């Protein structure tokens, strides 16, 4: 090529850092979704306890 | 004269009219580019796109205040500010921006000329 590779290698890194701007959410999701829903399981659990 | 030299090449570019088919002046002048007379004559003549292309350094910031002012047929532009962003960071292609744009339906030809040569920022602004 004669102009095809100066084109992207000063504008490709957009794709690079956005994939790492990816990351997060997903992993964040379950991590936090974990400590949460379980706190829920105790929510209902203490439900049982008092009420009885 | 168009092909004379350089020395008296600025003494007659001021007194060379005398009725003719100067239809070759602009053409030959366009074929033989020296920008110092494409005004002192073009301001007594006509042929513009063939002004914003032949020679570089462009006509400088000396061809816009009298260029996109009238507006012509699309093209010669897909070249100009295209060839600008990569080279000439004087930001001479933001003036020539809204400049060459001045259109009620363009902007399609305007996107293979502001990309391939690494643009953005200046484009997103």
């Amino acid at each position: 090529q004669a102009d095809r590779l100066t084109q992207e290698p000063e504008s490709i890194r957009k794709w690079r850092e956005e994939q790492r701007k990816r990351l997060q959410e997903l992993d964040a999701a379950s991590k936090v979704m974990e400590q949460e829903w379980r706190e829920k399981a105790k929510k209902d659990l203490e439900e049982w306890n008092q009420r009885q | 004269l168009a092909k004379t030299n350089r020395l008296a090449e600025l003494e007659e570019f001021i007194n060379g009219p005398n009725n003719a088919h100067i239809q070759q002046v602009g053409d030959r002048c366009y074929d033989e580019k020296m920008y110092d007379a494409a005004k002192l004559l073009y301001n007594n003549v006509s042929n513009f796109g063939r002004l914003a292309s032949t020679l570089v350094h462009l006509g400088e910031y000396q061809a816009a205040v009298d260029g996109a002012r009238k507006a012509n047929s699309t093209r010669t532009w897909k070249e100009v500010c295209f060839a600008c962003v990569d080279g000439k960071e004087f930001r001479l292609a933001q003036m020539c921006g809204l400049h060459i744009v001045v259109h009620a339906d363009e902007l399609e030809e305007l996107i293979n000329y502001y990309q391939d040569r690494g643009y953005f920022e200046e484009l997103i602004t």
